[PDB]
Parts: structure tokens; sequence; C-alpha cells
């Protein structure tokens, strides 16, 4: 119910997230933020069941953050990756399953850019994009379609535009907003929220 | 002082002196030579009885912890029961885990670190017993030694017990790594030959040899035939 | 000599001195006697008499540890209450379990394997308490066992415990109680009491007397006040 | 009186006898070394065991791997020091558990650390009576080198010696460690160097020391232990030096 | 010397004497007196309090269990209060389970079990408090004394407390009336032996004097300082 | 004539001979470290104060807090270990909103003393619960509040007991504050007299001269709530005296 | 008699193992705080490089987290643990209340460990003293300090570890609301401070700054210079 | 010194004192216990001693049956021996349980002889003050004698003896052993008697002594009466 979509290029990493909170019908936040910032250079993106979303994505900043503290340098976007299936795997076979679906978004001075991705059995894949929730079915093909591995940052943000107004046309649920942001060796940086009116 | 009684307190001059105490244990303990040949390696000890009442068939000084794997103690007898069992249990968890027999130099290992696991706690004395731990694995011959500290060493040839310091004098004279076990034996009831103050008989002693057969106790006629030389 | 503070110890000659010292405690106690007939077992304690500010029938130093076992105690009370607590738990579980009320040897040997426990451990200091156990089964017979400090335990045709227990024994002693039946026995036993009782360093004592045995169907009770009566005016006029 | 017990009571003037007492235990121990160089980080000690009739059937008895990118040298009780050598295994491979990269050098160093100090802290248990020096290379901060205590107090040395004559090493490090210039062999050379100057017997058996080097070649770091033919070498090179310094004068 | 066998509960004496023991018997010595006596149809604590100053209140020397029971102490005041708040629970858990009053001579039986477990076992130490359990159940009314040492004993009455030999004789003389008294005459009894105990200068107030009755009809009342007057205007003087 | 052999005095679990139990009585001794505080209870309220000790000019006056709020009705003051009676005071705190939650009414102060009294009777660890300090609460404590029966000032001290008392002092000048307390109470005087006869006595007992700084003063009444007179206040007091 | 256990309260009511690990803390390097208007400094001595030691691996001024920043006088391990427990639990209560800690929270959370850590036998107190600085959400400066006793206070400015007592008296001399009026005056009042206690300035001082919304800065080594070359000029 | 008083410190030579006390503590009883081994029999005697006639002979017995097939004779102190046979029993009846089969004699002297050694190398228990002699037959090794002490040693036996007699005892056996000619049920059992006879100088009575036996023929452990106990006797006195 929740669209997640992430794209990968030479230099950057391009993410944007629906921005709708939602009871049964009612759609109770149009500003809803479902970016968590674990670091200077790395977002979490997280889509899921009530509850177990942000109890998971704060549960993992705060861990992230306190290896900044003790250790005076961030942790890998790939390290954080591991660390937080490595959490979201331990809790499957628990009583206590976080139903939550994730998207990671990193730059590291050395690797360069990387997005991950982990469904709620905690599975992990490094890809070039992706995306969550059932939206995620309709504008993945866009991305297999206009994809290019050297895709320039204004490119991007043009083919997610493309993704994201096709769930305006065809998406059953209604997603009017979106925000954007990018990682970059400088750091992550927000960008204006694509919003179809 | 204080430092004479606890365990857990380092001496000045950063002693653990009751451990030293224990070691002083083993060193009374009955004489045990154990000699590293190239096909073998043979575990010897005085098993001296005090009377002819005692069966010496009911208890032996030499235990196999395994098919390859058997050793032998200078000490408490009591403390080398206890290890001995603890061993052929930790050389069966092996087993199971990695369906192996358990190599020589992981067995000392960890045995070693069960007598470093009774020396910290308080509530508890060291273990007073030394060992001597033989094996053949991938076709090679060990000889190990490990001692009540927790501390274990590789030796090519070595003594325990009493005259320790004397019998490893005459095996280091007596040793040539080219030995073969046949000579090995001998030369090791030569060095224990020095320390018995006794008539020595296929009884009085206990002896044990192991190969790429595996670690044996060669019986009482066996040590006869080769005592007669 | 730091052996004897500690029960763990060991003296060098092979003695474990606190033991000693807690079998010490029970000859402080006033005396308890304890005789075994045919027809059963009668107990009997001297209940010396602090304070006339007590009441009667307290202090009481004969417990039934189940219906068809009485206990008398000398020694520590607050120990002696215990171990009577643990007795009774004994039995009640015996019966709870095998379904039948516990033979006396084995609640004896239960009960001194419970005291012989805390002679090993260092934590813990030896019962100050020795108390006799006795019961009538029809199956068993009369039955008298005797447990000390130590958790020895053995069986007394007749027993003598606490301060007196060495006079009170040879009296015992010239007694025949084997041929007996317990209606005299309870009188031979107030007639020892009174004798072993010393009126100059004890005021006053109050006669405390039990019995079991097949008059009471294998019940060990408290005796009948008339038949305390004449047991205590037969002590008096044979002590002359 | 005596405030020297129980490694919990903060003597008069608030010093810990215990763990003292403990850093006099390494004093005893064979001298062990490290020297920290451009290329590569080397491990140096003395095999203080030199009864003829034992054998080397282990990698070392005293360097141990204790990860890819790092090894150690153990300086004490031999008993704690295979304890704290297992914890640090476990340690290292629990990192690579959780976040799939190697254990960062100072990390580990400071993990294993916290348990030293840990058990000063707690009453019934004595201070570990090691001291142990660490090896390592990290994509961070590259080669280090570490050094640890008794007391669980680390620091980060260019070179340094524990054990025996640990001052004279010291000392003769102080003069000869050129900032920023040794390579491996002139390492090597300076290790030959303040070994045979602490170590009692006038020749550097080449079975009486274990050197072992950290290199990173290939993107993949390897930790070798020179063999005896090499140590020999080594030895013979530095002898031949010492004599031509000393014929010229 | 003999410094040694008194160090600690666990260590016999070689004369068969815990020394911990009695030293926490004398613990009750030191509190404020207290005298508790019977008649056929009452059981009745009186006490003697004590100020640590003029401005200060005086201290709580009788404490109310249950309805039937009520207790007064002579010791440490914090073994008091553990004591009965073991007693008040052990007390509300027969009347939750059984719906009966618990028996008193059963609940001094569980306080003598709970007192011994610290005597015997290295530890907590002895509970160095005297307490004196007063109550009325169906066999009729009752007094005990605990000591601490976990002995307990059942009295017609009884004092405990500092210079209480004295309230124990002159009860001791007087005891053969007490039975059929009536609760005035007996609580007027308990006033003067507890006066016995008191130094000559100091005399019974209102302030320092506090009285618990019990009794078939009447459930355990602590009378206070007010309450006191109509039972001490009775008594006469000093002798 | 010297016998000071003690040897029983040395961990508390120990009876000595005459059963003294001397831990308790060395806490209680204690306590006479601790900078002196006083406490008048009137019809008009309750009234505390105590001398801060400040150290050094540096040290922020505000942060030593002697006096504090268990709830708007009680107060307390604290002469003593300051650790264990913020520990205390954390006791006192817990319970009284934990039975606000479950009987949605105030404690009474003699309840909250009871209290925290239960937890400083601990040190005896009859319990078998490993977070129990095993030495006694090395504090005294004064609970002041306004409960159904009006003013009330409880005295605590390390033994845990706890009496009602119409004016106290605790701390190292106890002795003989509080016979310049018997001398000047008497129970009709209001909480403006009482508050002035405490700056006196303070002033007396204090090395330093008193000043708005050195002290803390803080009074409970009926209809107010736990106040603490702030610098200007305690100036226009410390003035008319 | 009375000094062999923590829990033993001594005749006069003296808990004496606390004492000693207080006097303990007096054997640490000096530390040093003062409070600016805007900046809250923190500097403490250097020992001595040892000319084989890596300077990095050793530093006394540490961030528990973004606002609140420690340093501490005694010993190290010690201090490291500390560090460590205040960290997860700024990130914990972070987690628990969706807040940044307050300086009183993180000093207080310090405090109550090293309390259970006295309160106890079978575990010593940690023997280290803390001055910890953060600002807080208001913005206003803040200065506390710990103990192994578990005590903590607020301080305008203050010193711990070894000369302490003559660095406060100086600061307590000097300090003043015309010095705090320049951050650049705090930095070089905590320099001359410090510079009262030390062999030589430069080399033996590590200090660090924290502004109203910035993170930890740890001075450079040139940058300490200037400033002590400011201050020797000066004089 | 100190090095005693404390099972778990060792010597500066490495002995632990308190063990070879504990050994001590079995000749404090003055009681002597022999076995010797035949052919096709094995056999224990100990001296049975009743301080008072009023003591239940029949209840005082140092011959325990640990099971059907297996009998033990303790030695030192009564309340350990005790406590050591119900272990004994527990352990073997739990060996029928796990394994299926009756626990041979040796197993059982190894089970017993291993938890001494725990209690030798834990602090705050003793060792028990016993000694533990074992019989039984294993039917491929025929009769067996074994004996457990307090330090763990539990070595197996052709003969032996505990008790205060015990060097003269095994003198005596030694020689007899010597001169080996066989050990028939009779002649073992006169061994058994003429040894602790000679070296007690008792010239026993039939309830001076309590013997038990094992044969091959009977398994079982039979506990023998006064009259076989005198059958023996008499045959003794006769040659």
């Amino acid at each position: 119910m929740e669209y997640l979509i992430g794209i990968q290029g030479p230099d950057y990493v391009l993410v944007a997230s629906d921005r709708v909170a939602a009871s049964n019908i009612v759609q109770m936040k149009d500003d809803h933020d479902k970016m968590f910032k674990m670091s200077e250079k790395i977002l979490l993106l997280c889509v899921g069941e009530a509850g177990d979303t942000v109890q998971f994505a704060e549960y993992i900043q705060k861990n992230v953050q306190l290896y900044k503290m003790r250790n005076g340098y961030e942790l890998s976007p790939t390290a954080a990756a591991n660390f937080t299936r490595r959490n979201l795997a331990d809790c499957l076979r628990s009583r206590t399953p976080y139903h939550v679906n994730l998207l990671l978004a990193g730059y590291d001075e050395h690797e360069g850019p990387a997005l991950y991705y982990m469904d709620y059995l905690a599975a992990l894949a490094k890809a070039p994009f992706a995306a969550h929730g059932y939206g995620a079915f309709l504008t993945l093909s866009i991305l297999d379609r206009y994809y290019t591995p050297t895709i320039s940052r204004e490119r991007a943000v043009e083919l997610l535009r493309k993704c994201l107004e096709e769930l305006q046309k065809r998406f059953i649920l209604n997603l009017p907003t979106f925000s954007v942001r990018i990682i970059d060796k400088n750091g992550i940086h927000d960008l204006d929220n694509i919003s179809f009116p | 002082r204080g430092y004479s009684f606890s365990l857990t307190t380092f001496s000045p001059s950063g002693k653990l002196v009751q451990i030293e105490y224990a070691l002083a244990a083993v060193a009374g303990g009955a004489p045990s030579v154990g000699i590293k040949a190239a096909n073998g390696v043979v575990l010897a000890t005085e098993k001296k009885q005090k009377s002819i009442l005692y069966d010496e068939r009911s208890v032996h000084k030499v235990e196999p912890i395994t098919k390859h794997i058997g050793l032998v103690y200078s000490g408490m007898g009591p403390d080398y029961r206890v290890l001995v069992h603890r061993a052929r249990k930790l050389a069966q968890q092996y087993y199971l885990v990695y369906q192996e027999p358990i190599p020589t130099a992981q067995l000392v290992q960890r045995v070693a670190s069960v007598m470093q696991e009774y020396t910290q706690s308080g509530g508890v004395r060291p273990f007073g017993v030394s060992l001597l731990i033989c094996g053949w694995n991938e076709g090679r011959p060990y000889l190990f030694q490990s001692d009540p500290s927790g501390a274990y060493f590789a030796w090519k040839a070595t003594a325990m017990g009493k005259n320790y310091v004397n019998g490893k004098t005459f095996l280091e004279k007596r040793y040539n790594e080219d030995l073969e076990l046949e000579d090995a034996i001998h030369t090791a009831i030569l060095t224990l030959k020095e320390s018995f103050e006794g008539q020595m008989t296929e009884d009085n002693i206990e002896v044990g040899i192991c190969n790429e057969a595996g670690f044996r106790r060669l019986t009482p006629t066996e040590v006869k035939d080769y005592l007669a030389a | 000599t730091g052996y004897d503070l500690s029960a763990s110890t060991f003296s060098p000659d092979g003695r474990v001195f606190q033991v000693e010292y807690a079998m010490k405690a029970v000859e402080n106690s006033s005396t308890a006697i304890g005789i075994r007939c045919k027809d059963g077992v009668v107990f009997g304690v001297e209940k010396l008499v602090l304070s006339k500010l007590y009441e009667e029938g307290s202090n009481k130093r004969l417990f039934n540890v189940d219906r068809h076992v009485g206990m008398a105690v000398a020694g520590l009370l607050a120990d002696a209450r215990s171990l009577a607590d643990i007795a009774r738990e004994e039995a009640s579980n015996f019966r709870s379990n095998f379904g039948y009320n516990i033979p006396l040897k084995h609640l004896a040997d239960r009960v001194a394997m419970y005291v012989h426990a805390y002679t090993l451990y260092s934590a813990v200091r030896p019962f100050g308490c020795s108390f006799m156990l006795g019961s009538y089964s029809v199956n068993d017979g009369a039955q008298l066992y005797m447990i000390d400090p130590s958790g020895v335990s053995y069986g007394y045709w007749g027993c003598a415990i606490g301060k007196a227990r060495q006079a009170a024994k040879t009296e015992i002693e010239k007694l025949q109680m084997k041929e007996m039946t317990c209606r005299d026995i309870v009188k031979e036993v107030a007639k020892i009491i009174y004798i072993v009782h010393d009126e100059v360093k004890d005021k006053a004592f109050e006669l405390e007397l039990s019995w079991v045995g097949e008059l009471t169907n294998g019940r060990h009770e408290i005796v009948p006040k008339d038949i305390r009566e004449e047991a205590e005016k037969y002590a008096k006029e044979s002590l002359k | 009186r005596r405030y020297d017990s129980r490694t919990t009571i903060f003597s008069p003037e608030g010093r810990l006898y215990q763990v003292e007492y403990a850093m006099e235990a390494i004093g005893h121990a064979g001298t062990c070394l490290g020297i920290l160089a451009n290329d590569g980080v080397l491990l140096a000690a003395e095999r203080r065991n030199i009864h003829k009739l034992l054998d080397e059937v282990f990698f070392s008895e005293k360097i141990y791997k204790l990860n890819e990118d790092m090894a150690c040298s153990v300086a004490g009780i031999t008993s704690d020091a295979n304890v704290l050598t297992n914890e640090l295994r476990l340690i290292a491979q629990r990192y690579l558990l959780q976040y799939q990269e190697p254990i960062p050098c100072e990390q580990l160093v400071t993990a294993l650390c916290d348990i030293k100090q840990a058990y000063t802290q707690f009453g019934g248990k004595r201070p570990f009576g090691v001291s142990l020096l660490y090896i390592g290379w990290d994509k961070h901060y590259g080669f280090q080198l570490y050094q640890s205590d008794p007391s669980g107090n680390y620091g980060g040395w260019k070179a340094t010696c524990i054990g025996n004559n640990s001052a004279a090493a010291v000392s003769m490090l102080k003069q000869d460690y050129k900032e920023g210039e040794m390579t491996l062999k002139s390492a090597l050379a300076l290790a030959i160097k303040v070994l045979n100057k602490t170590m009692d017997v006038s020749k550097l058996s080449a079975e009486k020391v274990e050197i072992a080097t950290l290199t990173r070649e290939n993107g993949k770091t390897v930790i070798r232990v020179l063999k005896q033919k090499e140590v020999e070498q080594l030895i013979k090179k530095h002898e031949e030096e010492e004599a031509k310094a000393e014929r010229e004068k | 010397f003999r410094n040694q066998y008194d160090n600690d509960v666990t260590v016999w004496s070689p004369q068969g004497r815990i020394h911990q023991i009695e030293y926490a018997m004398e613990a009750v010595k030191q509190g404020s007196a207290t005298v508790g006596l019977k008649s056929k149809t009452h059981a009745v604590l009186v006490a003697l309090k004590r100020a640590q100053s003029e401005l200060a209140a005086h201290q709580k020397k009788i404490l109310h269990v249950d309805n039937h029971i009520g207790i007064s102490i002579a010791g440490l005041t914090a073994d008091a209060r553990l004591l009965c708040n073991f007693m008040r629970q052990e007390c509300l858990d027969s009347r939750f389970v059984f719906d009966r009053p618990l028996p008193v001579s059963r609940l001094v039986s569980l306080i003598g079990s709970k007192t011994q477990i610290p005597t015997q076992r290295y530890g907590r130490r002895p509970y160095g408090v005297g307490l004196l359990i007063a109550g009325y159940d169906d066999m009729g009314p009752h007094i005990f004394q605990t000591c601490p040492s976990a002995n307990y004993f059942d009295c017609r009455a009884m004092s405990i407390g500092a210079r209480s030999q004295s309230a124990r004789t002159y009860l001791e003389r007087h005891m053969s009336e007490f039975m059929e008294c009536n609760l005035n005459e007996l609580v007027k009894h308990g006033l003067r032996a507890l006066r016995e105990t008191l130094p000559a200068e100091q005399d019974l107030t209102t302030k320092n004097v506090s009285i618990g009755i019990v009794g078939k009809d009447l459930e355990f009342t602590i009378y206070d300082d007010d309450d006191v007057s109509p039972f001490l205007e009775g008594l006469e003087e000093r002798p | 004539m010297f016998l000071t052999r003690s040897e029983y005095d040395r961990g508390v679990n120990t009876f000595s001979p005459e059963g003294r139990l001397f831990q308790v009585e060395y806490a209680i001794e204690a306590i006479k470290l601790g900078s002196t505080a006083i406490g008048i209870q009137t019809s008009e309220g309750v009234c505390l104060a105590v001398e801060k000790r400040i150290t050094s000019p540096l040290m922020e006056p505000s942060s030593i807090e002697k006096i504090v709020e268990i709830d708007a009705h009680i107060g307390c003051a604290m002469s003593g270990l300051i650790a264990d009676a913020k520990t205390l005071i954390d006791k006192a705190r817990v319970e009284t909103q934990n039975h606000w939650f479950t009987y949605n009414e105030t404690m009474t102060v003699e309840s909250v003393t009871q209290a925290v009294s239960n937890l400083a009777l601990q040190f005896g660890e009859e319990d078998a619960d490993p977070g129990a300090m095993s030495r006694p609460f090395g504090v005294a404590l004064l609970f002041g509040g306004v409960d159904e029966k009006g003013p009330q000032l409880f005295h605590m001290d390390p033994s845990g007991t706890f009496v009602q008392c119409d004016a106290r002092a605790i701390g190292s000048a106890s002795e003989g504050a509080q016979s310049s307390l018997q001398e000047v109470y008497h129970k009709s005087m209001t909480l403006k007299e009482a508050i002035k006869s405490s700056l006196i006595i303070l002033k007396q007992v204090m090395e330093e001269k008193l000043n708005a700084t050195n002290i803390e003063l803080a009074t409970v009444q009926p209809g107010q709530n736990f106040h603490m007179f702030t610098k200007e206040e305690l100036e226009e007091v410390i003035k008319d005296i | 008699s009375y000094d062999r256990a923590i829990t033993v309260f001594s005749p006069d009511g003296h808990l004496f193992q606390v004492e000693y690990a207080q006097e303990a803390v007096k054997k640490g390097s000096t530390a040093v705080g003062v409070r600016g208007r805007d900046i809250v400094v923190l500097g403490v001595e250097k020992k001595s490089v040892a000319k084989l030691q890596d300077e990095r691996t050793v530093r006394k001024i540490c961030a528990l987290d973004d606002n609140v920043c420690m340093a501490f006088a005694g010993l190290t391990a010690d201090a490291r643990i500390v560090i460590n427990r205040a960290r997860v639990e700024c990130q914990s209560h972070r987690l628990t209340v969706e807040d940044p800690v307050t300086v009183e929270y993180i000093t207080r959370y310090i405090a109550s460990l090293k309390q259970r850590y006295t309160q106890s036998n079978g575990r010593r107190p940690f023997g280290i003293s803390a001055l910890i600085v953060g600002f807080d959400f208001d913005g206003t400066p803040r200065l506390y300090q710990t103990d192994p006793s578990g005590t903590y206070h607020a301080w305008k400015a203050n010193a711990i570890g070894r000369g302490a007592k003559s660095v406060r008296e100086f600061l307590e001399k000097n300090y003043t609301d015309e010095a705090i009026e320049t951050d650049d005056l705090t930095i070089k009042l905590v320099i001359k401070a410090l510079l009262e206690v030390v062999q030589s300035g430069g080399k033996n001082i590590e200090l660090a700054v924290m502004r109203r919304d910035q993170s930890l800065k740890i001075l450079n080594p040139e940058e300490i210079e200037k400033y002590v070359a400011e201050i020797e000029k000066e004089k | 010194a100190g090095f005693d008083r404390h099972i778990t410190i060792f010597s500066p030579e490495g002995r632990l004192y308190q063990v070879e006390y504990a050994f001590k503590a079995i000749n404090q009883g003055g009681l002597t216990s022999v076995a010797v081994r035949g052919k096709d029999c094995a056999v224990i005697v100990t001296q049975k001693k009743v301080p008072d006639k009023l003591l239940d002979s029949s209840t005082v017995t140092h011959l325990f049956k640990i099971t059907e097939n297996i009998g033990c004779v303790m030695t030192g102190m009564t309340a350990d021996s005790r406590s050591q046979v119900q272990r004994a029993r527990y352990e073997a009846a739990n060996w029928k349980y796990k394994y299926g089969y009756e626990i041979p004699v040796d197993m059982l002297c190894k089970r017993i002889a291993d938890i001494s050694q725990v209690y030798t190398q834990n602090a705050e228990m003793r060792p028990l003050g016993c000694c533990m002699i074992l019989i039984g037959i294993d039917e491929e090794q025929g009769p067996q004698v074994y004996k457990c002490d307090p330090a763990g040693y539990y070595c197996g036996f052709k003969a032996t003896a505990a008790g205060v007699k015990q060097t003269e005892s095994t003198s005596f056996l030694e020689k007899k052993v010597k001169k080996k000619f066989d050990w028939t049920f009779e002649q073992t059992v006169e061994t058994a008697i003429t040894c602790l006879s000679t070296v007690l100088s008792i010239d026993f009575k039939p309830s001076e002594i309590e013997v038990g036996v094992v044969t091959v023929e009977n398994p079982k452990f039979r506990i023998l009466t006064e009259a076989e106990i005198d059958a023996h006797l008499v045959a003794l006195a006769e040659r």
C-alpha cells in the first residue's frame, strides 16, 4: 500500500516514497516521512505493517549512530544493510516478527553509491534500481525500460517522475505527493517534492 | 602471607602461588615417561603397589581417551579420573559435531581449557595432576603435556613425577629422533629404571604405545618380554 | 586452634568438633526418656517450670509428628520445632506418594539424613536438638528411635536424652521393659523422672507424658490426666 | 596494613595493587616485539622455551592469528593468553557475522580490553595476567600496532616491546626507529638488533625467536611466519653488518 | 579470650551455646517495657512508650495484626515492622483461603519458624526483637511471647523490655485475681505492673501509655493517649 | 583504663554483646557529618530549612538540592549522603504516584515516610533480591506535608524508624539546635514566627554568616502546594531578621 | 580497620573506600571546564607523546552524543566503560522519548551508575570523575561534574584531576562575566588555567569546544599554538 | 600454617592435608572391618560393638545392601556412612533404570569415589569421613572386592581391611595370600575371622561380629545369622 522507489546511478542514488499514512479509508496524514537518515550518507526507507516500521527504523538508526559515536567513523552502507538484515532475520523466527519491507540507499567513498533491497523475510540484495509496494509492480517496468547504468541525475529525476505519474494514472490508491532526496559524496540532499495535484 | 592461601590473588612479584603448589603436588606423583618415536609414541609410568593384596587389573594409570589417543598422569589420582572422563566426553562431542576423530592438539587444548576453567574460581582448587597426552593423527605421532596451570606444551620426550629433572636429563642424553618405538620403549623403561628404588616387574609398571593402529596398553606378558632385556 | 570454628573442618586427629559442641547443647536441656514395652512406647519429659507466669500445657516438648508417631525432644526448642515440621512434611509426603503411614525406621532415617546434611556444609550449623521418635503399628510393632545432632539413628529398647541421661539410663536399665505393659510403664517413667530431677538446682517440674500403643489403637496421644495423677502420686510415694 | 588483595579495594592513595602485581608478571615473560613500517607490520618474539626436547608442531608458540586481517603476540600467563585469544577470535567472527565486514583493529582491541577491565572490577575473578600486542591492517587507518596491559588500558605504538628487558628494547628502538622511513626489511633488521641486545644469549639461535610479518598483497592481507632459513639469513646479515661496523673502528 | 565462637550464629561454642542468639536476646532488654495479662474474657497489652525529645511524639509500641490479634514490641522496630507485615499477610491469607480467623497459636508457630531460619544459617541476623502477641480466638483469650530466639511461650501474663522483672514479680504476686477481673480491673493491674518498671521520678501519663484490648466482643483496639485517660484515672499513686 | 577492642562493630548482621548492632548506630552518627537541616510544624503549615554548605563560588548554588518535592502535598529535607538520599527520594516519589494511580488520592505524610522506611529497612537483607544496598542508608530525612490531619512533620533516620515531630533538627548541629528548638517552640506559633526562629537557629549554628545563597528554605501550607522561597523572598526574610 | 570494605561504615560514619577512589581521581591528568555565554570549553592536559606512540588512540575528551561531551580524570579503562554506557543510554533515551538527552539527564545516569557500583561490595567504585558539557534545548550552556561517590553538581567552571586545587583557585580569581564575553576569551581562559599547571603549553594540552548547535570540535594543534601565542604575547 | 582448615588450598608440598584428616576420622571410630576374596565367594566382617544394653542390637549395623547382589561395609562416621549408602543405592537403581542391567561393583565404586572427589575439590562441603568396601559377583570376572576412601581412590583388592587395625590386618592378610593355595567359602570366612580376631586380640563371640557374604552359587548378598557365625567360630576354635 506504500510506495518506495530507488534508482542507483554512477555517482548518486535517488530515492522517493509516498507521503501518505492511512487508517482504513481516511488518509490521516498527507505529509508522512518514511525516510530515516541512519548516518550522513545513508538513508533507510521503510514500509510495512504499522508500528513495526517506525520501531525497527528507529532501532537501526540509534544503533548506527551509536556506532558513529563509539568508533568515530560511519558504518559502510553494505555493513549497515547486513546489520539491519541480521536484526530483521533474527526477529523472523521469534514471536515478534517485524513485518517491514525496506530499501537502504547509501554512498561510500571507497565503494561508491549503493542501493540495497530487503523483504520482510529478511533476504538482502544489492540492485541497480528497486521498489517496494503494490505500486512497484506498475513502476518497475518503467525503470527496466528506460534505465541506463550511466543515467545522469536530471535524467533520473525525470525517470522517477515518469514512474510516479504512472501510479497517478493507474494505481487504485491515491498517492498524491512524493518526497525525493539524493545521496552523493556530499551527503543526503533533499529535493523538491514531486507533487501531482 | 595472604598470597599463599588465595587462588585469585597475584602475589607480589606476580606469582599465582597456589598453582605452583599444585605443580609441587604433581612433582610428588609417581614417575611417568613419554617418548615420541618416529613411528609411534610410548607412555610409561610406575604402578607401584603398597601390597600384594592390591589387584592390578582393577585400575589403570594409562587410559584411552579415543581409539588413537591415550594419556598418562603424575599427581592426584582422583583428579586424573575427573579429567579423563571429561576428555572422553569432549572427544565424543567432537565426533558428533564433525564426524572425524579429534586431533590430539585439539583435545589437549580443550582439556587444558577445562583445567584453566577450574583455577579461576576461588571456591575450587586446581587439579593436582599433570598429564602426558599422546596421539597419532595424520600419519604423525604427537606427545603433549598439560599442567595444572592450564598450559600445554609439545615434547619430543619428557618425564613427570619424582626425579623428573634427572629423568629428563637421562632422556636428552639418550634421545634420538630417528628412534623406532621398539627401541623407544626400551629407552622409556630405562628412564623409569633410573628412579624406581625397587626391582621393577611386569606388575610394578604400566606402559602403553600409540601408532598407526592406535593406542593400546601392552599386556603384562608383553612388558615382561620387553623387561627381559 | 581454628579447627573447631566450622563443621566443614576436620581436626588434625580426625574429629569434627562443632558436632560434638552441638551434642553438648542437649545436655543443657532437662531430661527426657522414652521406654518401649510389648504393648507400645511411652514417652516422658521433665518440663521445668521456669516461672509461675507461664501457662500450663506450654513449652511442650512432646510433639505429634503424625497420627501414629510421636516425637520427644531435648536441646534447642526452636531447632526441635523446626525438625518436627520437617518430620511432619516427610510423613505427609510419604503418605501422599506411597499411600500408607510412614514406617518409623524410614522416618528416622529421612530426618536423620536431613540433620546430617547440616554437619557437612560450612554455611549452616548442625542442629542443636536430639530427639526421640516412637510409634506402634500392628505390623511393625513397638519401635523407639533416637536421633542425635550428628544424624546417627538407632533403635533403643529404652532411651534417655538431656542433662540426666546417664542416671536415667541406669534406672531404665534396671526395669525389664520387654515383658511389661504400658499402664505400668507410665508409672515407672514417672518414677525415673522424679528420681533424676534435682530439687536444689531445678526449682520445680511438671511431668509431661505421652504414649503410643495398642491401647490407643496405634495413635500417639497425651496421657489422660487421671493416669498422669496416679503415676505422679506413685512416683512421689516411691521417692521417699 | 594490607590494601593489596581481592582486586576491588582502592588502597589509600587510590591504587589497585592487584593489577600492578599482575603487571609485574608480564615482565618475567619472554620478550615480544612489534614494529610498524610503511609497507607492513611485524611481530617478533623470543621463544623463552628453549628446552632441547620440545617440538615446534604449532603455527607459533607466541604468535596467534585472530582474523584474516590481524594477529597478536602474547606475553604473560599462557592459560589466560589462550582464553583471551579464543575470546578475540569469537569477537572478530561475531562482528563479521553481524556487519559482514572485517573487525576493525581498534574495535577488537577495545572489546578485549573491556573484558580485561571487567575482570579487574568484579570481586571473585583475578585480573588477566597478560599483556599482548596486536598487529593488523584496517581500511580506515591502514597498518596499526596496538599494545594492551592487564589493566585493560591500550595504546597505539609505532614500535614497542613487552616482557623481559622491555625498557632496554624501548630505549634501543627510540634511537633507531626512523619515523616514516621504515620498510619491512629495515624493521626486521632493527628487530634482530634489539632482540640480540635484550636476549641474554650471545647469538640469537634462530630457533630461540619467532618472527611474523603482516603485509597487504593483491588486496588481501597475508600473515606469514618467517621460516628458519629466512631468520638464519637475517641474523647472518646482522652479524656481518655489526662486525663490519666493528671492523672499521 | 573466647572472642571466637561469638562472630556468627553458625558457630557452636565449646559448651553448646550459640552466643549470637544470646546477644540478640539482649536486644529486647534495650527497649521500653511492655506488659500483657489476660482474663477469662479479655486479653490486654500495655506499653511504656519513649520519645527522642520533648518535641517528638512517642513511638508506636502496640500494633494491630488483625481484628483478633495484635502485638506489642520490645527490641528493634525494624524487625518488629517486618515480622508484623509477615503476620498480617499470614492472617489475610487465612481469611482469604478458609474464611476463618487464624488461630493465634498457629500464627506464633509460623513466627517461630520464620525467626528460626536466620539463627541456623549464615547471613541474616537473628530477629533482635521480642514481641508479646495477644488475641482472642474460639479457644479463648491468649497471650504469647516470642524471643529473638525463635522459642515462644504461652503465658498467663508476661512483661518484656527494660526493667521488666519488677513488673513480672508484681504480676506473679497478683496473678490469681486476674482471671476473674473486669477489663477495667485488668488494665489497671497491667498499668501498675508497668509502673513498677518506670524510674521512681517518672510516672504514668496519658502520653507515654498505650493500651491494647481484645476480647470476645471487642476486636483489637489500641487506646491512644487521649483514650487511656479513663483507664489511668483509677490508679491511685506510687507506693 | 581503656578497653577499645570493639571487634563487633564491623559488618552488619552481627549483634554485639548487649545486642546493640553498631553499624546502624554508626550510620546514625553519619548524618552529623551532613549539613544542618531544621523543620517546624505549625497549624498554618510546616517549614523546612537547611544550610547548603557551598564549597566554592564557582559551584552553581541551584544545583545543591537539600530540600526537594516528593509531591505537591509533601516535601522533604535531607541531611547525610546525597546519593542514597536521591535513592530514597526516588522511592518516595514513585510510591506517591503509585498511590495516585491505584486509589486516585494523595498519600499521607506518615504513609510516605513508612514507604521510604520500608526501603531503608532492607539493609538487613531479609529479602533475596540482589539490588539492595548491604549498608544502611546514611541519611536522615524530614518529611513535611499537609494531609487530612493538617500540617505534619515526620523524621526518618538510617534505621528506618520514623516519628512525627513538632520540630526537629538533623545534621551536624542537631545537638544544640534541638535545645534552641525546645526553648523557642510553642504550638501556637504562626509559620512566619517559625520561619524566623528556624533561620535564627540556622544562623547560630552555621559557621559562615547567613546569606540568601547559603540557605534553602521551603514551606507547604494547607492552601498552597510545596513552595521554595526564591532569592528575593529569602532576601526579604533574612533582612527582616 | 574500617577501610577494607565499601559497605562498612566507620565510627563517625565515614565510608573510606569511596574516599580512596576520590583520591585515585587526583592522580589523573588535569581537566578543566568553563561555561561561556555561547560556548562551553573543555580542556585536558596530555601526559606525554613518548615518541613511539600514536596520539589518536589516547583521547580524554569524548562525545557522548551530538549535544553532549565529557572529559575525565581517573582510571582510563573505567572512563571508557562509563563513556560507552552513557552513549548507549543516550541513544536509548532518544529511542524511548523521541528527544535528545539533556546534560543533567546524562550526568544523572552516569552518577547513578557510579552510585550503583559504590553501594554493593564485590564491585569497586569507578575511579573517575568527569566533566560533562552540553547545550540544552533552550540553548543555555551547562557544565556538570561527577565523582566516584555518585554526587553530581553544576559548576560555572571547574577542574578535576591533579593540580585541580591550584587551577581552581586561579579560576576563582580569574573567572568573571567579562572573560565569558568572547569565545576566544573563554578558550584563552581555560588555556591559561591549564598553563598554570602543566610542563609546556601547546604540546601538553588537548582542548575542545562545543558551540550552540554544532558538533564537538577538537581544536587543531596549530590553533592551540596560535591561542597560546596570543596568551603568551599579552603578558 | 593455615594450609590446613580448607580442603581447596594446597600445601607448599601439595598434599591437601584436610582429606588426610578425613582418613584419621575413620580410625577415630575404634572399629575395624576386613574383606577377603575367594575363588567362588567374597566376605566382609566387621566388629559389632553395642555401647549400651538398651540399644536394639538389630538396628545397629555397618553392613548394608546397595542392591540385591551387592553388599557394603562402612567404616567411619555412622551418619556419613548412611548417607553414602543411600547415594550408592540411588546410583545403583539409576544405573539399572538407564542401562537395563545391574550396576557392576567396579562402576558403583567408581561413581561413589568420583562423588567423593567432587567433595574434596569444592570448598564448602567436607569429605565424608567414611570408608566403603563393596563385595559382589560379576559373571565375567567372578567375585570382586573394592574400596572407596574419602580421597576418591577406588582400587580393587584381593583382600583388605579398614579401621584402626588396618596395618596389622593387611600385614596378616599379606602373609596369607603369599602362601596362596586357594580359598573356598569356609576358608574365606575363617581367614576373615582369624584376621580380625588376631589383630584385635578379641577372641570373638558370635554377637561381637557381623559377617556378610556373596557366593557364585547364591549371588545375593546375605548377612549371616548369629547361629551361622557361631558355627564358623566353633569350627575355628576346634582346629
